[PDB]
């Protein structure tokens, strides 16, 4: 019997069947509730909208993500999203499919415990399993050695792997991702006149970020160039007309990944944390780590991010080793692709947490053996 | 609007191609500096090996 | 009219920048094989110098 | 030579001399133009009236504010208001006095650029400077540490300061203020029969707001009490007779500051944005921020606003901290008072933007250094 | 004239006067620099704060230790810290006092060379001297024979002494200490939901470590007990409210000293390195070494560390010899106490490196004879 892969993420649910080449359903991980009154008697007012139905009724709803920083902070909304995913998007019965969920490293135990309890109780999955997004990204990249940089909507984390062995003492987790860049852009756009304060307007700004933003190879002279000429200005059209034009914001937004002080964080840029996670590994494997930087997630999709990353790590590392940034063209779905590859393996069919094991051991079985 | 979207894909290709052009230009200049360094180093090695050859043939 | 002329300019930029990428990557890889053989030459020079040091320490 | 302080604001101009204890001129920031015919030949018709001359002739004028939400949206009217302030109210020559203007945080750059260009060109000030309202309010409060909630006629903003260091990533700016409360009261008075639609009638309603409105400590039981008895009803007399009496409108109007959904906004109340701006700061300084909430501006002048604020923040913060709302009795002029203190400091006389620096650098000098 | 004792260490500066009973000044070895903007014109912004003044402005500064693993890696900051120690804490003139500095064994020569050069040049001390921390700890313990385990904030090392003779081939230096336990605790606290990422938050976690952690006599059944009941849970209160509760972390943190594989290190526990350093000595003196294990430094202050150490060494050693862990109640200052004793000895006054000796022989004099 086939299995389900349900890479949750803090910004996008990607679900599908173990064995395919791409997720079958990809929709925002969002739940909307109406703000306003409701007058037309008989319109059939729903209590709440999920997925991308909440994205089209966006104008009258207040949207809420039930996942903040890789941590599920609203379990009712997460249950709504899972119910939607199973019944309306995939159109299956969760009682007839093992489920491969996914989680970021270094987040509380209660997350996985509640996740597996929810599955086994209110969905009656035959078995389940909770993988780590970085390992799956490596599976999809077709490697067994490398340091991945997964950067989704909520959390950015490096995981160095060698010969299929993880170095858990060198895992470095950072907490700025797509959403903090969206907020920084919402703030930077006010200094040009435009004001976005609503959640719907945050979705509009996310789309602006996905369309017009790129990473400058050299931030300083790029800034000076944008100040000198006006060839970097693009125009965008909000969904009511009202064309807006942005200049240096285009690269000032994703530059926060390399100077997290722009949003008042004390951490280091992604290049520096990658280099530190490398320099935290044994001296023999780091030459092979230097040449297998695997980029993953949506936030690594900016134009010119691989070039800037390679330049920075080259400036940091010794002047002899070969830095290679591996950025696939479909890197946005690497976690799901690797999850399907993993759940399709024959030798994996013994790693599921069967329902009987849970019935014997409680929800604590999850991090106990699996 | 078709013309618009074609022009958009065009300018996208233009931007990415110019970015990789500048990266590759810096790469070529760095490679040339590297060639200069290697010429210097082979020169020094020739000098030292020749001095040792002189001493060895002398003794 | 503006879309036609902008797309033509984008096309000619595509073409020139594509040929420039071609020539740049070729000259780069050729200079890099030059670098490669110079590094191997550094190796041979250092080895023969070590050999002469051996002969000098012997006699 | 003495300097001028010109706290502009979106509802009231407060100007004076650096070194005084209170603004020398306080008049409405308004420009009126005649709408009717004009028949008496030789009456000496003026084209437009500014300040409080336009307030006494308001029966025949159409009033306009050249500042909407902290942003100057009519530069001719603003130039008229500045010309008035300098020549008719203060009665000085702007060519002989450095001028300290003031601005709200997180508003477009063109605002400050046009401010400084106007000053230096059409007034020939020797030097100028553009401060932030919350910093000056903290100067006037006699502190160097605290989160200041400024609420004037156009915009409400929090700025947390610690030891004289601003936390620009925790600044939160909200766009409901006195004027939106005036409009909400104009809309709520219709359900008793009173109809104010004119701009002059908007001024009348503003005065009703300033005289009869207060913040209820507990909104729900106050509502039930107003419904039960009639002891909350006061009476107001319009300037033609016609006594009107209002009931629960008295506290329903300023309650919008704590439930901005009443005017169809999605934001949170001022208490919740204050708490959020605190919780966005480093865990070590927020215990000292909790005890230095500095209220400022005219919209914070309702009776009972400090107690409601303290109750709400206390209910939000941990049960060990000491919440202290600092609300001076003169808090309506704190920005101007602090501005005079600042412009009087001897160490400040190097921070002016001299005419020569502008002549070298263009209008962009203002935010680029100062 | 009296002499100065300046036990540096990597976490705490301990200074005083030769002859006293305890260090006169004890403050963190920290140099802080502001991160944020600074808006209060005239507040008198210092460039950098040192010592425990940087500990009170903690919330706005980014702290840096200039000593990483017993090795001074930032010489300007170390000079700042020494300047502070001499002028603001001790309030003396360094030109009138020989200075007894202290260093860990088996660290680079350039360390001592730069130390003596700094002293003699930018402080003009009449003489100076660099001791070994373990020897001074033995002086303070009132012995001439024993194997002393010193464990501060950067480095753990064993030095076996017999009849006042050192066994330099049996010195074993390990590189995990208080700071690595602090980092491991910062990592383990994430699995309960608490997130500490900043340097200030690192100081908070260090305080949690010093207040709540202890060494379990038997790790495995202690773990099982903590899983069974909830009697091991204490509650700590962050400096903004926000009570937190930790369970098995209390003893999982200091257990890393006995299983350094928890942080991904290959070394052996402190008990096993102690036993190895003993077995590397001549067969005659190890019977007396087994009975004179002298603990020293801050990291040896956990409750229950002496009992666990005795149990482990007893299980390792032959079943006849008498293991004896000597753990004074003031062991945190043993190095300084012994340094004061040593500098007070009359026969020691010939071992100082006079300024003239340095003026002749350069900085390299330090390890030539002293
Ligand atoms: N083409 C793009 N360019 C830049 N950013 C993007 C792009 N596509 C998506 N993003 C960002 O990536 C985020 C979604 O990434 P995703 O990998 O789905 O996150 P998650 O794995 O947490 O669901 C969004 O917040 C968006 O801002
Ligand atoms: N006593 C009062 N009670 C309630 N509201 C007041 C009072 N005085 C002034 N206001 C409100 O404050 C606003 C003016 O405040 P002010 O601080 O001058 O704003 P600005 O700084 O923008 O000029 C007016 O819109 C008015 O509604
Ligand atoms: N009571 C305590 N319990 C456990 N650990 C402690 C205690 N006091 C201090 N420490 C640890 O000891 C370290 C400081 O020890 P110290 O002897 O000052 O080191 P150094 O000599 O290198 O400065 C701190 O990092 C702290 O983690």
């Amino acid at each position: 019997t086939t299995a389900l892969v349900c890479d949750n993420g803090s910004g996008l649910v990607k679900a599908g069947f173990a064995g395919d080449d791409a997720p079958r359903a990809v929709f925002p991980s969002i739940v909307g509730r109406p703000r306003h009154q409701g007058v037309m008697v008989g319109m059939g007012q729903k209590d709440s909208y999920v997925g991308d139905e909440a994205q089209s009724k966006r104008g009258i709803l207040t949207l809420k993500y039930p996942i903040e920083h890789g941590i599920i902070t609203n379990w009712d909304d997460m249950e709504k999203i899972w119910h939607h995913t199973f019944y309306n998007e995939l159109r299956v019965a969760p009682e007839e499919h093992p489920t491969l969920l996914t989680e970021a490293p270094l987040n509380p135990k209660a997350n996985r415990e509640k996740m597996t309890q929810i599955m086994f109780e209110t969905f009656n999955v035959p078995a389940m399993y909770v993988a780590i997004q970085a390992v799956l990204s490596l599976y999809a990249s077709g490697r067994t050695t490398g340091i991945v940089l997964d950067s989704g909507d909520g959390v950015t984390h490096n995981v160095p792997i060698y010969e299929g062995y993880a170095l858990p003492h060198a895992i470095m987790r950072l907490d700025l991702a797509g959403r903090d860049l969206t907020d920084y852009l919402m703030k930077i756009l006010t200094e040009r006149g435009y004001s976005f304060v609503t959640t719907a307007e945050r979705e509009i700004v996310r789309d602006i970020k996905e369309k017009l933003c790129y990473v400058a190879l050299d931030f300083e002279n790029e800034m000076a160039t944008a100040a000198s000429s006006s060839s970097l200005e693009k125009s965008y059209e909000l969904p009511d007309g009202q064309v807006i034009t942005i200049g240096n914001e285009r690269f000032r937004c994703p530059e926060t990944l390399f100077q997290p002080s722009f949003i008042g964080m004390e951490s280091a840029g992604i290049h520096e944390t990658t280099y530190n996670s490398i320099m935290k590994c044994d001296i023999d494997i780091r030459k092979d780590l230097y040449a297998n930087n695997v980029l993953s997630g949506g936030t690594t999709m900016y134009p010119g991010i691989a070039d800037r990353m390679q330049k920075e790590i080259t400036a940091l590392a010794p002047s002899t080793m070969k830095i290679k940034i591996i950025a696939p063209p479909e890197r946005k779905y690497s976690v799901w692709i690797g999850g399907s590859i993993l759940a399709s393996l024959s030798t994996f069919q013994q790693m599921w947490i069967s329902k009987q094991e849970y019935d014997e051991a409680g929800p604590s079985i999850v991090h106990r053996k699996c | 609007e078709k013309y618009s979207q074609k022009e958009d894909k065009y300018e996208e290709e233009i931007k990415v191609l110019s970015d990789k052009l500048k990266e590759a230009e810096t790469r070529a200049e760095f490679a040339e500096r590297s060639v200069t360094k290697l010429e210097k180093s082979i020169d020094d090695l020739e000098d030292e090996l020749y001095a040792q050859k002189l001493k060895y043939k002398a003794i």
